[PDB]
């Protein structure tokens, strides 16, 4: 029998720290949560483009807080940094031009939960929209598997210069046309168009 | 061949198709094994699993030194074996079973090279594949002389 | 005998010997890593 | 947990110190130094005024009268827009 | 409701299968027939009742109706799905993986009766279950292959060795003519040769160039039965394995980059159509082990 | 970064790592809420 | 007469049984437990009435089953005779408001017997605060309404298995019988030949020892069993003989260590089975061993006896030798198979009143056992019933059961038929039962059994798929715990109008008919040729006067809330399922509408519901508002009803209720005098009919996504309220009191303006992310001023004070007016938690309007999240003008294989305008004649039954004959299909279009409760990286896969920094913050924090884990 | 004024290679980058955008530019 302390339940061991599937090796090395990211269900724009993806106004100005901050001391909108942060805070007109003027040309990673395939992870040029949830362009929903019943889908930012290269380059979402279990097309889905 | 064969007709009933490289790179990695049998002259343990490439280099030392090869015959297991018996054990024990490789990995006291991927996402450095790669990462940049002399 | 020989030679080969077996002194995991933080309500949490 | 460093306070506190120094180097050398000595700008001890009155070689109430007009011209609102912003 | 029309035959045929059905169970209650041979014969009675009123539908629907638009087009659905919604349903798998001797007579249009409705959703809830359940094996099954494939990327050129793998280009070649393979494209496409191939004297595929539909048309109008693909099997590479071998990727088209994670990309396709396959065994048939 | 050798630990090693021993179970005062001395949590 | 508003009716067949009380499942069994009126009052009139009943209350019986207890001298006794209740001290809603636990006082007289004494000495105890059930059969336990569900599990009894071995080549079959509470006893039959017994599984060994061992002799074994050859060979390769040596032989095998003895094996085999406490078989236990193995009549409340075991015994090699009819042992002729577990007759659900009393067991049980180490530790003469018994362990497991359980479950109010759902559902999952882990194929499937005892459609879809399922709608509780349903009886092929409840088993024997088989004008069938149900869940047809049961209501396979879907025939199974699991989680609106088409049965559903507030008496009203309504029965008595408004529910909704009767109007004992949420005149209304039609539209209704007009937004059609409750203590702590004060420190002056005198929000006063709610600070700090900080407070003079702002803020992303504000005070008369000086609770509420991504679906499993609201004018409206309110995706309903929505929209729309019919001469005209539902006004809601709805005959000949909406013209063409004009461009569409009126409903999964960002937040303790929630500002996890299809790409420096500087280094994030904010590029990630603590962790199992480099030590 | 805006085929056949690619192009949008964040050293070695280029940019984006406009070039040592 273990140690089982209290009685309710064994207790936690040295070893046990360093097994299985809540064990440090599977749950805080190989996945790890992260900072600058978002979630939120996704709505179908048809209007957008391959490359884009739309973020409600929240979410973009709470992902952008640095960039935002740093670009109102830049425009004297805010006198010092701390009165920029109390105006981000606040959410007046100008924070969301500032943001407005941000984001764009700056790609964020748009992530579903299975991500079954490396289709799971496609960039996207973020773009400012009213609402809630995020826009996603209808042909790229089939490489996530991502149908519109009800669906939550991560964003993540990438930081350093090196980070949004790679996902303007090689992560983009119109450089992954074909599927590459076989080599076929599968950014063009099949249900209406 | 069999197990190309069999695997792909077995998707191939449903209907999807995946290409036959996808296949046969992990069949190549589950043959990469051979079972070492009448190890005499190489002198290391009979009927053990070793690696194709060091089964080679041991031919090669024994007769370059004179000795007789130590005959071996090819070994095919499962891939949760393969993937437990590798050399880097900071990668295996990331996988399934971390006390039991933990305990002969430290019994052993086998040091861990850091050539490979997982063990290089645990450690936070660049994995070797890619952008991280040496010879992509060492070029420097600098504009022409005819640009700085434009302007 | 096989196996008796890979661990025996394990052993030889390995500088270390094989007296680690039996350890005499147990390590302590540092504080902070087991910590007994204060918690809001005059309660406690603690790990095992 | 609390001992976790804010980003935010760090990134806050840091352009703080940065625009003290600038403001203090924007009074004159010797006024900048004994008012930094008495509140510890560069060293986390401030030193109280006769203890500022012996690297220098001012006396304990010369420099107690320097500190004053250092507090009075920094009170001024012409130092004093930058720095209300931070509390 | 009016899109989705009934055939008309189908009150018909059904009767008269139903009249058979009678019959047989009326040659049944005297012992003439055993029950097990009953239900076999009534099986299969009714496999073709079902196939005949599918058959039946298929020929009735118009080509302008939406249902036929958005099934033939590729849109969604799938021929089956008509064939329950206007047509019987058919045979109906009983719990425990067994079949019943009254299957479901009545489309979705219809509406299924009470005991049909209950002994649809028998199959219903297994479905669910065997779908959550493969999921999980899949996703299973996809990490290990993942772990099992790392540490290979491309970390060579080109290989230092000519061998390679004998591959069908063409097969089931009827008399008198050459027949491509039916899955050419699986096996030997995005593949690159070893050696250059003369049929006639003349190259006609060089050496180290990729495999496309032209090629391979020529090739096997020339007439070749089989080609020696260069293939990672037979890699001779001091570090990994080269791009060459290799082949071009498939999700750019072109020949696989130095340092791309061959291996990575493998598993993960294998693994994908995992949640996909949902295929077992339609039943056991009274035997276990064959 | 080039490797993690691992290895048995002996006495001698632990004894090495140690900046201390361990001699009493005490954690914390009930009272000062305050690490005990030469228990664990020890300053 | 009224009890509910006209509803046109489809229905075909006349129902003889009404549906029962839809929550009799939890009132009765708690009835039961407590043994109060209304219990002996149902026992006296079942036996009036011939109806077997248990005559014994639970309690009562619990009580009396704990015999006096005897010292090892047994001169002392204590006699529980009689058990009382006394009025809850505390009234529902204070209970609710105060935080108490709904409980009333329980007694028990206490008699103290000494024989050395001879006197008897009578005192009544108090055993402490029972958690009582309200009227509506919920807990109300600290302020938090919960609902235990029943849980099933395999009844006690023998259960026999007959198994194939591939390595045997041959059968396998075992057996075991499996106590209530006792050890576990199995016994397997040729297992190589020879049979054999597991006592607890412990070792090897025969049945022949173990026979030897009681006081059975050898050669009377053989003379009863010397026609079975197995176990003749079983005797004689037994070497062992006589009682003693196999006695002593299993002791040593079962207890080795220690030397063989007579008296204490015999004793342990007395105490591990014969014991009456050990082994205590309930009484459904020894009622099915009884039948099973055919006992005619044994003792009706024991343990197993020699006998039994020896007809165990008989009953396996029976069934082992093949023959499948024997005499069975001292009982008459009974067939002998083997019996599989899954059959209903063996699964039995422990109602509430079961689990309780199995809490109250073990309670009197430790009580028991303290009692008796008490008498063993005490003098006599200072002895007293009220000392001596120990209160703890009763309360602390009636108290440890109702909090931190599975079965005690936050109930969720999200509408009248979610606490429906969760009353009725029949929980598998629990302590001594099927768990997640052990769950397979078999258990998840359904079973023929599951008709009218288990709704096979609804159940949760995720991985505890089919182990929860709601009770069916006419299923009853066994009194030993089976479930029943009814069944019409018949006769010489006459159908009567008698009812009998029929059980798992019972049903087997029988053959069954189906209730949708028509009747002739007479009594009799009128088609020899009739489809019935037989033993295994056959199919097989039996023409003729043969039955003799059928099925009483067609709906009787499915639970309430799958019944309410109508045309649910021509819907999937797995649509079906998903519409039932979708139906449980909409939304009460700001205006609640019936639907226009439905079953007949919400109006059943809503009643018994507790949500509406009807009427105890026959009065007329005398005074209608909006907080109460009082009403005058004829008798004298006068009763007001207090109606809750805007409540906060369990789940964060309104709980609004509204008003129906009129000043003068009379009222009927049980008629609705007002509505719930989700609720209209009495009927349940989870949503808005919508007039729908179906087209692609632009790309914005893409793979089931929604497009619906701004009338909706505009209307407030789709608007929900939705309150928040967020509370903040002012505790005592180590330094000081915090106080709740208007006078915050480190603030501005405008913060604080609609702040009340001590420190609250008013009533009324909007607020936003990082409004102050209520005011409060530390009260003190140990403060050491930094060099920065002590200038910069010189030169503006400020005075930073010891006291530390900790006020309550609104959490960020927020928006709500609040409606009111509670405080509970320490130093009134109040009572709180130790250390909490005050506590403050403030409601938020805001009017949430439909809007994008906000989830919405229909009844028939087809849901999508909003694209787009396009203006009133964009919306492609019909002929007369009208826009239609959403557009949906054709291409869901061919693939889905649901087509009963579309049945559902073509019905709403003949609802809408009304239709006349007659003398029609027509069939379907005739049906409806005769039905009633001929001559029908616009607007009426119709009734279509869940397996009785109309006809498609019905519905085409309506929609031929629909009444002229304008300029005597019909719109929607006899094909169900009508000619819309595109808003936008303007041109009419090409072709007809498919339109009509569909329920749909506003889901829960509202994206506001989903949104979630974050630059950066709080991190974890014992490793640095982010939390998880959105509560706490946490980071969305970047799992394996992601990781690995990020390596797919070879982005290596994305996943370095995704892997570093975003999280798990302490180092990094500071400096990448900084670097941003400056505007300088990104420094080089260090190494992780979670590395660190696993070789710190590794370094602590003795493995020295040394980082070398390849020139000796390495840097780091 | 897009993410597509510079065509990925003229740069990739001027680099030969994508991996390449994304780490030349983050080196030259690193040295632009600190270029602009100068604020008054003046450093001979460091670079400007040789590329005309907005008030408000991205460093990525000039550097891309430049990439594609071929006046850079890359050496490895
Ligand atoms: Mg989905
Ligand atoms: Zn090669």
């Amino acid at each position: 029998r273990p140690v089982t302390g209290p009685g309710n339940r064994p207790l936690k061991s040295l070893s046990d720290m360093l097994k299985g599937k809540q064990g440090r090796f599977r749950q805080n090395l190989l996945g790890k949560r992260v900072d600058y990211s978002a979630r939120s269900v996704i709505v179908v724009g048809p209007q957008l483009k391959l490359h884009q993806c739309g973020l409600p106004k929240a979410m973009a100005l709470e992902l952008f807080k640095p960039f935002v901050m740093k670009r109102l001391v830049d425009l004297n909108h805010a006198q010092n940094i701390k009165s920029a942060k109390r105006m981000v805070e606040r959410g007046r007109t100008v924070v969301y031009d500032v943001l407005e003027e941000v984001i764009a040309e700056h790609p964020v990673l748009l992530n579903r939960a299975p991500t079954l395939h490396r289709l799971g992870i496609q960039a996207f040029e973020p773009q400012l929209v009213e609402g809630k949830a995020i826009q996603i362009h209808p042909l790229v929903c089939t490489a996530f598997n991502a149908d519109f019943d009800g669906d939550q889908m991560a964003v993540h930012l990438p930081l350093s210069a090196e980070a949004q290269a790679e996902a303007r380059i090689l992560m983009l979402s119109s450089n992954n046309i074909l599927k590459p279990a076989d080599g076929r097309p599968v950014t063009m889905p099949t249900q209406d168009m | 061949v069999h197990l190309v064969g069999e695997v792909q007709k077995v998707y191939n009933s449903q209907g999807v198709s995946i290409h036959d490289k996808h296949i046969e790179i992990i069949i190549r990695q589950m043959l990469r094994r051979v079972t070492i049998i009448e190890s005499g002259d190489a002198e290391l343990l009979p009927g053990e699993l070793v690696e194709r490439t060091k089964f080679e280099t041991e031919n090669r030392r024994v007769v370059q030194e004179g000795g007789h090869p130590a005959s071996g015959r090819p070994q095919l297991m499962g891939i949760t074996k393969a993937s437990l018996a590798t050399e880097s054990w900071l990668s295996a024990a990331s996988f399934q079973e971390t006390t039991r490789v933990l305990t002969d990995a430290a019994i052993n006291a086998k040091s861990d090279s850091l050539i490979g991927l997982k063990e290089n996402v645990i450690i936070g450095k660049l994995i070797p594949a890619g952008t991280g790669l040496s010879r992509y990462r060492n070029i420097r940049v600098e504009p022409t002389e005819e640009a700085k002399a434009a302007m | 005998a096989l196996k008796r020989l890979k661990v025996v030679s394990a052993f030889l080969q390995t500088s270390n010997s094989p007296k680690g077996m039996v350890l005499d002194c147990v390590p302590v995991i540092p504080p902070d890593l087991r910590p007994m933080v204060q918690l809001d309500g005059g309660r406690f949490a603690t790990s095992d | 947990d609390s001992e976790a460093v804010v980003p935010a306070d760090a990134v806050s506190f840091t352009l703080l110190q940065e625009q003290l120094h600038s403001v203090l180097d924007t009074l004159s050398e010797r006024e900048a130094g004994v008012v930094s000595m008495r509140f510890g700008l560069t060293d986390g001890q401030p030193k109280t005024l006769d203890e500022i009155g012996k690297v220098y070689g001012v006396t304990r109430e010369r420099i107690r009268q320097i500190e004053s007009k250092t507090m009075s011209k920094l009170r001024h609102p012409s130092r004093s827009q930058v720095l209300r912003d931070y509390l | 409701i009016s899109d989705i029309v009934v055939p008309d035959a189908k009150k018909e045929i059904v009767k008269g299968y139903e009249g058979q059905d009678e019959k047989v169970q009326k040659q049944y209650e005297r012992g003439l027939i055993t029950k097990e041979e009953r239900t076999q014969e009534l099986i299969a009675i009714w496999t073709k009742a079902t196939n005949e009123v599918a058959e039946a539908m298929n020929d009735n629907f118009p080509k302008t109706n939406p249902v036929s638009m958005m099934v033939n087009s590729g849109a969604r659905g799938n021929m089956m799905q008509m064939r329950q919604i206007a047509g019987m349903r058919g045979l109906v798998s009983n719990a425990k993986n067994e079949t019943i001797p009254r299957p479901i007579k009545a489309s979705f249009r219809e509406g299924l009766s009470v005991l049909e409705y209950f002994i649809s959703t028998h199959g219903a809830r297994k479905g669910l279950a065997d779908t959550a359940l493969r999921t999980a094996d899949s996703g299973y099954l996809t990490r290990r292959l993942v772990d099992v494939s790392q540490d290979v990327i491309i970390r060579e050129e080109d290989c230092g060795t000519e061998r390679g793998l004998k591959l069908p280009i063409a097969t089931r070649d009827a008399d008198g003519t050459l027949r491509k393979a039916e899955d050419v494209e699986t096996s030997v496409y995005a593949r690159m040769l070893a050696e250059d191939v003369v049929i006639d004297g003349k190259v006609i595929a060089p050496a180290n160039v990729d495999l496309g539909d032209v090629l391979i048309d020529a090739l096997v109008a020339h007439g070749v039965e089989e080609v020696k693909t260069r293939s990672i099997l037979t890699c001779e590479s001091q570090v990994g394995t080269c791009a060459m071998c290799y082949g071009r990727s498939l999700a750019t088209g072109k020949l696989v980059d130095i340092g791309e994670a061959v291996g990575i990309i493998a598993a993960q396709s294998i693994g994908e159509p995992g949640t996909q396959l949902t295929m077992r065994t339609f039943h056991t048939g009274g035997v276990a082990g064959d | 970064f080039d490797e993690l050798r691992i290895g048995l630990a002996t006495a001698d090693d632990i004894r090495q790592w140690s900046h201390g021993e361990v001699k009493k179970p005490e954690t914390i005062n009930y009272r000062t809420l305050k690490p005990e001395k030469d228990g664990l949590f020890c300053e | 007469a009224s009890t509910a508003p006209l509803r046109i009716s489809f229905a075909k067949i006349k129902e003889p049984l009404e549906v029962p009380n839809l929550l009799a499942l939890q009132t009765e069994s708690f009835d039961w437990l407590l043994g109060n009126d209304a219990w002996k009052a149902r026992v006296e009139s079942a036996l009036e009435s011939g109806q077997d009943v248990p005559t014994k209350s639970g309690l009562e019986e619990i009580f009396e089953e704990i015999s006096p207890i005897e010292d090892f001298s047994g001169s002392m006794s204590l006699t529980f005779r009689d058990h009382r209740f006394e009025p809850p001290k505390n009234s529902i809603d204070e209970c609710k408001d105060r935080d108490f636990t709904y409980a009333a006082p329980l007694f028990v007289t206490a008699e103290f017997t000494n024989n050395e004494t001879g006197e008897i000495k009578s005192q009544t105890v108090f055993m402490g605060d029972f958690p009582l059930m309200t009227n509506k059969g919920t807990f109300v336990i600290n302020g938090t309404e919960r609902v235990v569900v029943s849980q099933l599990v395999r009844s006690p009894g023998v259960y026999f298995d007959s198994s194939i071995d591939k390595t045997s080549d041959k059968d396998i079959f075992s057996a075991k019988i499996i106590p209530s509470r006792g050890a576990w006893l199995e016994m397997e039959i040729d297992k190589r030949d020879m049979v054999g017994v597991r006592i607890d599984r412990k070792r090897k060994q025969s049945v022949t020892v173990l026979l030897k061992a009681l006081g059975w002799t050898t050669e009377q074994i053989l003379e009863e069993f010397g026609e079975y050859e197995s176990m003749r060979a079983t005797l004689e390769k037994d070497h062992t003989q006589g009682q003693d040596d196999a006695l002593l032989d299993i002791y040593r095998k079962l207890r080795p260590g220690e030397p063989p003895t007579r008296e204490a094996a015999q004793t342990l085999l007395e105490n591990l089975y014969f014991n009456p406490k050990r082994y205590d078989l309930a009484k459904v236990g020894r009622y099915k061993v009884n039948k099973k193995l055919g006992a005619d009549e044994p003792l009706d409340a024991g343990v197993l006896t020699t006998d039994d075991v020896i007809a165990t015994i008989k009953y396996l090699v029976k069934l082992h030798a093949g023959e499948t009819e024997t005499v069975g042992e001292s009982g008459r002729e009974i067939v002998v198979e083997t019996d599989d577990i899954d059959h209903f007759g063996n699964r039995r659900i422990r109602n509430v009143g079961e689990l309780i009393q199995n809490q109250v067991r073990t309670g009197l049980a430790r009580m028991e056992r303290v009692v008796r180490e008490r008498m063993t530790t005490q003098d006599v003469e200072a002895i007293t019933p009220q000392t001596l018994i120990n209160i703890r362990p009763v309360v602390a497991s009636i108290k440890e059961f109702f909090g931190t359980s599975q079965l005690s479950q936050f109930m969720d109010q999200n509408n009248p038929l979610s606490g429906l759902t969760h009353k009725r559902r029949l929980n598998a999952l629990g302590p001594g039962g099927l768990s997640r882990e052990r769950a397979g194929f078999e258990v998840r499937d359904v079973h023929p059994s599951h008709y009218g005892r288990m709704c096979p459609i609804e159940t949760p879809e995720g991985p505890n798929i089919g182990l929860i399922g709601s009770l069916a709608s006419y299923g009853r509780i066994n009194p030993f715990g089976f479930i029943e349903t009814p069944y019409r009886k018949v006769v010489e092929g006459q159908v009567t109008d008698d009812v009998d409840y029929l059980t798992a088993d019972e049903e087997d024997r029988f053959v069954i008919a189906q209730a949708n088989a028509a009747l002739g004008d007479d009594m009799r069938f009128a088609e020899a040729r009739v489809l019935v149900r037989r033993r295994g869940g056959e199919v097989d047809y039996v023409p003729g006067d043969d039955v003799d049961y059928m099925d009483v209501s067609p709906r009787q396979m499915v639970s309430v809330a799958t019944a309410m879907i109508p045309f649910l025939e021509h819907d999937d199974a797995n649509r079906a399922l998903m519409g039932a699991n979708m139906m449980r989680q909409a939304v009460p609106l700001i205006k609640s509408e019936s639907p226009l088409v439905g079953t007949g049965m919400e109006y059943r559903s809503a009643a018994d519901a507790g949500d509406v507030v009807k009427a105890e008496k026959a009065g007329v009203v005398q005074e209608v508002s909006a907080d109460y309504i009082t009403t005058t029965n004829d008798d004298g008595t006068y009763i007001t009803y207090r109606l809750a408004k805007f409540s906060r529910s369990n789940q964060g909704t309104s709980v609004n209720q509204k008003v129906i009767v009129a000043e003068g109007d009379r009222i009927i004992e049980g008629q609705v005098l007002a509505d719930g949420p989700a609720t209209e005149n009495g009927e349940m209304a989870l949503g808005k009919n919508l007039l729908v039609a179906f087209m692609p539209w632009e790309g914005h209704n893409y793979e089931d996504a929604i497009i619906l007009s701004q009338r909706l937004v505009q209307d407030d059609v789709l608007s929900s309220i939705h309150i928040e409750e967020h509370e903040v203590d002012a505790r005592d702590t180590k330094l000081g009191p915090e106080e709740i004060t208007r006078d915050i420190p480190n603030v501005s002056e405008e913060v604080l303006a609609d702040l009340d005198e001590r420190g609250i929000i008013r009533i009324g006063a909007e607020v936003v992310a990082g409004d102050i709610l209520v005011g409060k600070v530390t009260p003190k700090g140990e403060t050491e001023l930094t060099p920065e900080e002590r200038l910069l407070r010189a030169i503006f003079g400020e005075k930073a004070r010891e006291v530390r702002d900790t006020s309550l803020k609104v959490p960020h992303g927020e928006i709500g007016k609040v409606i009111g504000v509670r405080v509970f005070d320490r130093e009134e008369g109040d009572e709180l938690p130790p250390g909490v000086n005050q506590l403050v609770r403030v409601y938020v509420a805001q009017k949430r309007k439909i809007t994008d991504g906000d989830k919405l679906a229909g009844r028939h499993g087809n849901k999508g999240v909003i694209s787009k609201i396009n203006p009133i004018e964009d919306m492609p409206f019909l002929e007369d003008g009208t826009p239609v309110d959403i557009i949906l995706n054709p291409l869901a309903v061919p693939s889905r294989m649901n087509p009963g929505q579309v049945l559902e929209i073509h019905l709403g729309w003949l609802a809408s305008r009304g239709w006349d019919v007659s003398g029609l001469a027509e069939e379907w005209a005739q049906r409806l004649q005769v039905i009633g539902a001929d001559k029908v006004e616009p607007g009426t809601n119709v009734a279509t039954p869940v397996f009785d709805g109309a006809r498609e005959d019905e519905l085409a000949g309506l929609l031929q004959h629909t009444i002229p909406n304008r300029d005597g013209e019909r719109m929607v063409l006899p094909s169900g299909k009508a000619r819309l004009f595109d808003g936008r461009s303007g041109e009419p569409f090409p072709e007809p279009i498919s339109v009509g009126y569909m329920y749909i409903l506003k889901l829960h999964h509202l994206v506001d409760d989903k949104l979630h960002a974050r630059s950066t937040g709080p991190y974890s303790m014992i490793t640095q990286q982010p939390l998880g929630g959105k509560a706490q500002f946490g980071g969305q996890r970047f799992g394996e896969m992601e990781v690995w299809a990020l390596e797919a790409y070879g982005a290596a420096y994305a996943l370095q920094e995704l892997l570093t500087i975003k999280s798990d280094d302490v180092t990094g994030r500071v400096k990448v913050y900084e670097a941003i904010v400056k505007g300088e590029n990104i420094p080089e990630p260090g190494i992780p924090e979670s590395f660190k603590v696993l070789i710190k962790e590794m370094q602590s199992l003795c493995l020295n884990v040394e980082v070398l480099s390849s020139d000796g030590m390495s840097i780091e | 004024e897009g993410i597509i805006n510079p065509p990925i085929d003229e740069l990739l056949e001027a680099t030969d290679s994508k991996y390449s690619l994304v780490i030349y192009a983050a080196k030259r949008a690193r040295q632009i980058n600190a270029y602009y964040s100068q604020l008054g050293e003046g450093l001979l070695e460091y670079v400007g955008p040789l590329v005309d280029t907005h008030v408000h940019e991205k460093p990525l984006s000039i550097a891309l530019r430049e990439i594609n406009a071929g006046l850079l070039t890359s050496e490895a040592i």
